[PDB]
RNA sequence: UCUCUUACUUUUAACCAGUGAAAUUGACCUGCCCGUGAAGAGGCGGGCAUAACACAGCAAGACGAGAAGACCCUAUGGAGCU
RNA sequence: CCUCCGCAUAAGCCUGCGUCAGAUUAAAACACUGAACUGACAAUUAACAGCCCAAUAUCUACAAUCAACCAACAAGUCAUUAUUACCCUCACUGUCAACCCAACACAGGCAUGCUCAUAAGGAAAGGUUAAAAAAAGUAAAAGGAACUCGGCAAAUCUUACCCC
RNA sequence: GCUAAACCUAGCCCCAAACCCACUCCACCUUACUACCAGACAACCUUAGCCAAACCAUUUACCCAAAUAAAGUAUAGGCGAUAGAAAUUGAAACCUGGCGCAAUAGAUAUAGUACCGCAAGGGAAAGAUGAAAAAUUAUAACCAAGCAUAAUAUAGCAAGGACUAACCCCUAUACCUUCUGCAUAAUGAAUUAACUAGAAAUAACUUUGCAAGGAGAGCCAAAGCUAAGACCCCCGAAACCAGACGAGCUACCUAAGAACAGCUAAAAGAGCACACCCGUCUAUGUAGCAAAAUAGUGGGAAGAUUUAUAGGUAGAGGCGACAAACCUA
């Protein structure tokens, strides 16, 4: 849990148990080539290695072997319209490696667009757009500038 | 999703989170505020969907259906009635498809219409003694109903199909709560069979 | 993103669940101990003369033999009454300016109509 | 001059300033003589997750479910729903006693049990 | 803008506002007494009208005090009605010379005193005027009980007065047993005194100390709602059953 | 001595009302014609009343 | 260039208002109301200049006397500064001495 | 170094392309000689001269430009030191 | 063709020439498209360095300089025991860059290790002509200080005297 | 016709009335925005000075109890500039306003942000269409300095007299200030737009009103009393005092570190000479690379040497191998 006060552990005291955790992680495709078991996440700043270990071994049952983290510095160079700096927020990314030789490759979520729904609210307007564009593009160079409307 | 607007922000016929609105009035801008009649939220009468009557403009007297209400400047747009013309698909080599686009009308210039005689009519918010509160015509003495309009969720309830990640109706309403003086923590800790035998020692708070 | 309303639906759903369970915990604490505000604290006044709600910090040794807690000063030390008066005068200036501008806006609205 | 406005983080000072600041992670041990970190397993959070095998409940609701008016839970409603049947029953039997209330769930002091409520021994 | 109240009434308004309002009334009266002290460093005029030379007309004359300053060593022990005099001095008692600043500190001694009421020997940093006042009052205890609060000018004298008045009001086993007739003799000797007990606790207390005392009186760890609600339930069910 | 130009605008209207809203444009016409009347080839030859 | 190009919106004034019609009513009351109130007691303004004309320095002296015990700190410092300067101006500088 | 300077290379410099300052500026349609004048004249008197316009050098003049002279004096103006 | 530079560490700054799109404008002292940019996206992963020691008494005279002679003065940079207590283990932060202080893309200032010219690292010339004046160099017939306040600059390598 | 001009409204000011605010979860006195360990140290202090006395040495209204009057009286005062009471009298409870401004004005404010300075602190500028921008249309043009459309024509404070014609003909020593005197080669000004400098008493004059009385208590009076009108500038010093901020440059010191190739080494606060520190002389540069540099030539370079890190000494002072040298250009 984050933004909660932790009960102080007197020596020989009970096990610190968190029940409804407050951590939300984002699996991210890497930006450089990574080996076949490296799985890069994106975690809040108040998370550690062993918290990510127990998080992935309790909820998703994913066998993790080693976990390494680093703190990413967000940029603080963008000037606003009144020359005050806009801070892009820092975050922490974590690279875990699977235990039993299992592999993972980042899927493709966008391919491949195949859809042609019945269109009233948008595609009827697009149909009128393309029909106007196909009808009225009958301009001619031999007329020289006279309007192509009059039957005369 | 939740952006705070500048304190003098003009409303501009578009959603405030659109891209054409950010093109019109960005954070860069400051201009004269349009002084508007303040109207309480109990005497506001017309809603989005009721038949109305334009009192003045290029076509006075015509009826129609309001399709959008803008409370922050007291605006309505009657559907395809008080229009002017603009081209949509616009390029440097071709632009046509001239479309009728509406113009906003103030609440002074728009009066309600009662269904029995189809005439412009003034309205009062006469409270009904049966508990509810509906509008009552002043001159004709007839109740004007609040018209049904498809809500902003975009979902019609009768044609709704439950997906895999939507729980059903008979499970969300089933009373499972047995209220007791235990906390959720020790309740689920005795539920899952977890046992702790050592105590929590004293801790000095200051 | 295909449908971004799902994210806000999940977020305020979980905030509703958090509010429900915190209502349950606060009802239990009120029935068993008769005290709200599960984080324990006290009204104190720090060096700058402001009145603050200091929350306790869950130590292990008592406060009279804490070397770090005995360096923080919860008192007034009377050269700050002048600056407290100046802060009060500035806040009164701001409130009077707001009410006078509201009077002016009402006058302009009644001028136009 | 220096950079006054942007906030003080771990990446700024000298070699002794780095590492002493941290980012706000709850520490889980102490340093001993040989510069070693010693981990204490009672100090690391143990995520207690329940089994979701036979669970029939989804993260969204159907729109066709009816709506309800909000009634926030208060201490009086919890008392009347939890304790008042039992106290009402053994007052009808005349064996209610105002001296001993602990059989109805009332605790005089919170020091005995594991999850004490006012100092909030439990985390979340 | 303007303040509604002047700046010198904010003390009394704070006294009426919050926890100071729930102080007992005699303590607030002893705060807002504001009497003048006895003259120490200046000779007061005889009458209120003083026929003067160079015109035989009677003029009204007041006696202005001296702004005397007490360092905290005067708060630790019994001084007189005196302290330091922060002032300025012309060089040879003529105004056509320089102006120099001069301090008159009193002469301090260390004398041991006895208290017949408290039965304890105190070592005090006393000055000569308190010795003269003790000789004029025939005893240390008579001097501390007789002289009002603005004349002691020390907090230790006020604590001595509070202890003496508590000992007088309680009729405590003061000296020891095996001589209660001596207790009765000393309690009879100081009998034109001894305010009742609940007013005797608040004599000579500064405002911060009385605020702490009143806060310690109403500490009152808040009651559980369980007892209140079972009281409500048993009262409602007795009202239904007796009907 | 730190100032630049303003007014970055564009001259191509687009399909902004379907980016999202709850107001659709009330048209008053259609795209073209439904099915073309093909005239007879000798209508000028049949320019009289009938044939 | 200073001049305005387009002429301004024409300012309409209602001479038969509530105020301008009833201007000066209950003035001149003490002559023909058998002297119960003085016409200086109709004046509604600051508490310190109510029926008192004064100079510029005299107004600030009267303002420090009647009101300055409940002013703001900045305004009290500015008033002390202004009275010091106006003393130094009126009694030392100037013509006609 | 000089009698007594000369040749060569580079930078600099002149022409073409691009970007593109600063001190200064009462207005100038802004010549010479003699005399005059607040005592040293392009602007006054008498003579002389005189189609207009750039480009590259020179520093005799514009009592040339940057510093309300640092030398001298005054102030019932300051300050250091003995 | 140049290298009197460069690679790292420390200090300092905080994303500040990686990819895509805009390059119509906007900074390039000129444009290409990119060190004087606009928006979006991704990186820096510890073993390298910080983050440290349970107490009570007690112990600690023979420098360093290859430490072996010799030889010193300014007299020196490093160590424990006895008793009690002590059985869990690898958490957190930094890791990018053409960069820091001088109003700047400033011939200025910047601590240590490494090869003392190189395996690193860079380009004095936007194009034409060979004007005057100016600056930096090369060479010069005969004389060799005759110039100048003064052998000031340059070239050779240079004696003796006086004052302080 | 380019640069350009113009907008009203955000707001703000002065009063009246009324006493005003401060924990959603977490963090915040250690290097604040840091979850977690044993010396507990702690506040109570005449303001001073500029200025006036034409200097200055006592002296010079600022002090926090409502008005008017007594009264500028008794009094104090290098009896002088000036300071200045008291006894006594009484002081009609309620109304949400402006002969206040409108982007160089009004609070500095769109803002205590950008930016400058280590630090205390200083501290700005600005927007303009529209009923509909989900109307990009064609209009709305017309006006300052600066330019283009459209360079010059012998001669002369730029003009006047004129003439058939602009020049050609006759006359004419720019403005303000300070000066006995300025065209003076004395000062100030490139131009345009906005902003930017006479505030008041006793006593007099005029006009009303009343009259031995005048005046809405107090005061004046041998034609006086009440009321009104009219009349007294701006910017600029070196300085003084009080409280804060600074030893990241430099002066000195403290804690623990680092560096000094090669040769001759006489043993050496030794010699030549690298790196390094300093800057004797010359030349370039002077709005420069640089608010102190570059190139050549130089002194020291195993010691009184140089230097990185942290800390300490602060202005009535610190420090100083005394240069009255340094203490953020
Ligand atoms: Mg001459
Ligand atoms: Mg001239
Ligand atoms: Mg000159
Ligand atoms: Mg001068
Ligand atoms: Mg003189
Ligand atoms: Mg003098
Ligand atoms: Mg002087
Ligand atoms: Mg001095
Ligand atoms: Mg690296
Ligand atoms: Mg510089
Ligand atoms: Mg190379
Ligand atoms: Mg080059
Ligand atoms: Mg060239
Ligand atoms: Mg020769
Ligand atoms: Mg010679
Ligand atoms: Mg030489
Ligand atoms: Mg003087
Ligand atoms: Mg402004
Ligand atoms: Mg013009
Ligand atoms: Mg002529
Ligand atoms: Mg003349
Ligand atoms: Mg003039
Ligand atoms: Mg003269
Ligand atoms: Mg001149
Ligand atoms: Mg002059
Ligand atoms: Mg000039
Ligand atoms: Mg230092
Ligand atoms: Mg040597
Ligand atoms: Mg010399
Ligand atoms: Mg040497
Ligand atoms: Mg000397």
């Amino acid at each position: 849990a984050r933004n909660v006060v932790y009960p102080l552990y007197r020596l020989g005291g009970p096990q610190l148990r968190v029940f409804r955790t407050n951590f939300f992680i984002q699996l991210v495709r890497p930006g450089v080539a990574q080996p076949e078991d490296t799985v890069q996440f994106r975690i809040p700043m108040e998370m550690t290695r062993v918290d990510l270990r127990n998080y992935l071994e309790g909820i998703y049952n994913v066998p993790v072997a080693a976990v390494r983290t680093r703190v990413q510095h967000g940029s603080n160079k963008r000037r606003d319209h009144r020359n005050v700096r806009i801070k892009k927020p820092d975050y922490k990314v974590a690279y875990v490696q699977l235990a039993h030789g299992q592999t993972f490759t980042f899927p493709d979520l966008f391919p491949e667009k195949d859809e042609s729904p019945e269109g009233s609210a948008a595609d009827d307007l697009y149909s009128m757009l393309e029909e106007e564009r196909q009808q009225r593009q009958s301009s001619d160079p031999r007329r020289g500038g006279v309007p192509s409307w009059f039957g005369l | 999703s939740k952006v705070t607007l500048p304190p003098h922000y003009r409303y501009g016929m578009s959603p405030p989170g659109s891209v054409a609105d950010k093109r019109k009035n960005p954070p860069w801008i400051r201009r004269r505020p349009v002084v508007v009649e303040p109207i309480s939220d109990e005497d506001w009468y017309l809603f989005c969907g009721d038949t109305v009557e334009i009192l003045e403009g290029k076509d006075a007297g015509k009826q129609g259906k309001v399709v959008q209400v803008i409370r922050q400047r007291n605006w309505v747009v009657v559907g395809g009635l008080n229009t002017h013309y603009r081209y949509i698909g616009k390029t440097m080599d071709y632009r046509g498809t001239m479309i009728p686009s509406e113009a906003p009308l103030l609440h002074r210039q728009v009066k309600l219409v009662d269904p029995m005689d189809r005439k412009p009519t003034e309205i009062e918010w006469r409270f009904t003694e049966a508990g509810e509160r509906v509008r009552v015509s002043t001159r004709s003495g007839r109740i004007i109903p609040k018209p049904e309009f498809p809500r902003a969720d975009g979902i019609v309830p009768e044609t709704w199909i439950d997906g895999p990640k939507d729980t059903s109706v008979e499970d969300a309403l089933e009373r499972t709560y047995v209220p007791c003086l235990k906390t959720l923590q020790e309740e689920v800790m005795e539920a899952m069979g977890i046992k702790e035998t050592r105590k929590y020692k004293k801790v000095y708070w200051y | 993103m295909p449908s971004p309303e799902r994210l806000d639906k999940v977020v305020d759903s979980m905030d509703a669940l958090d509010k429900v369970v915190q209502e349950r915990e606060d009802a239990l604490r009120l029935l068993q101990t008769g005290q709200e505000r599960a984080r324990p604290g006290a009204w104190r006044r720090d060096i700058f003369g402001r009145i603050i709600w200091h929350k306790f910090k869950q130590w292990v040794i008592p406060w009279h033999l804490n070397k770090r807690y005995n360096r923080k000063r919860f008192f007034a030390l009377p050269y700050v009454d002048h600056f407290l008066r100046l802060e009060r005068e500035k806040r009164a200036r701001i409130k009077a300016r707001k009410e006078n501008l509201e009077r002016k806006k009402a006058k302009i609205l009644l001028k136009k109509f | 001059g220096a950079d006054r406005m942007s906030k003080w983080t771990s990446k700024r000072g000298p070699r002794s300033f780095r590492g002493r600041k941290g980012r706000g992670a709850k520490g889980i041990g102490f340093l001993t003589s040989g510069w070693r970190f010693v981990q204490i397993k009672e100090m690391v959070p143990e995520f207690v997750v329940p089994d979701l095998t036979g669970f029939k409940l989804k993260p969204y609701v159907s729109y066709l479910a009816p709506e309800s008016e909000e009634t926030p839970l208060t201490a009086a409603q919890l008392f009347s729903e939890a304790v008042a049947p039992a106290i009402e029953k053994d007052f009808k039997d005349g064996t209610f006693d105002p001296d001993n209330l602990e059989k109805y769930g009332f605790e005089p002091t919170q020091e005995g049990k594991l999850f004490q409520l006012y100092p909030r021994n439990f985390l979340r | 803008p303007l303040h509604k109240y002047p700046v010198w009434l904010w003390k009394r308004l704070q006294l009426r506002e919050g926890i100071c309002s729930r102080l007992p009334g005699h303590y607030l009266r002893s705060l807002e007494e504001e009497r003048t002290p006895t003259p120490v460093h200046y000779r007061p005029h005889g009458a209120k009208f003083k026929i003067n030379p160079k015109n035989g007309q009677r003029e009204r004359v007041e006696d202005v005090p001296i702004p005397i300053y007490f360092p905290p060593e005067s708060q630790r022990g019994l001084w007189g009605g005196e302290g330091w005099i922060l002032g300025q001095i012309y060089a040879n008692n003529d105004k056509l010379s320089k102006r120099l600043k001069k301090v008159w500190k009193p002469q301090l001694f260390e004398r041991e005193f006895y208290s017949e009421i408290l039965d304890k020997k105190f070592t005090v940093t006393v000055t000569m005027r308190t010795l003269d006042l003790i000789d004029e009052a025939y005893g240390l205890d008579f001097y501390i009980l007789k002289a009002s609060g603005e004349d002691l000018c020390s907090k230790f004298g006020m604590d001595l007065k509070r202890g003496m008045l508590l000992r007088l009001a309680r009729q405590d086993p003061q000296l020891h047993p095996e001589d209660p007739e001596r207790r009765a003799a000393i309690y009879d000797k100081y009998k034109e005194f001894a305010i009742p007990e609940e007013e005797a606790e608040w004599v000579g207390l500064t405002l911060e100390e009385a605020i702490e005392k009143q806060r310690l009186l109403e500490e009152k760890d808040p009651v559980p709602l369980f007892k209140i609600y079972v009281a409500e339930l048993i009262q409602q069910l007795q009202q239904q059953a007796l009907s | 001595t730190e100032k630049e130009f303003m007014q970055h605008a564009r001259k191509a209207g687009l399909v902004i009302p379907p980016e999202k809203s709850d107001r659709s444009i009330h048209l008053a016409c259609t795209a073209g014609i439904f099915d073309a009347y093909v005239p007879p080839e000798g209508d000028a030859r049949i320019s009289s009343l009938s044939k | 260039i200073g001049i305005r190009l387009t002429l301004p919106p024409p300012k309409v004034v209602d001479r038969w208002n509530e105020k301008r019609a009833m201007f000066g009513v209950y003035d001149n009351i003490g002559i023909l109301g058998n002297f119960e109130k003085h016409p200086k007691e109709l004046i509604r303004g600051p508490i310190w200049l109510r029926g008192w004309k004064g100079n510029e320095l005299q107004r600030c002296i009267r303002k420090r006397k009647m009101v300055g015990s409940r002013m703001f700190a900045d305004d009290l410092h500015n008033l002390n500064k202004r009275i010091r300067y106006l003393y130094k101006h009126f009694n030392r500088h100037g013509k006609f001495r």
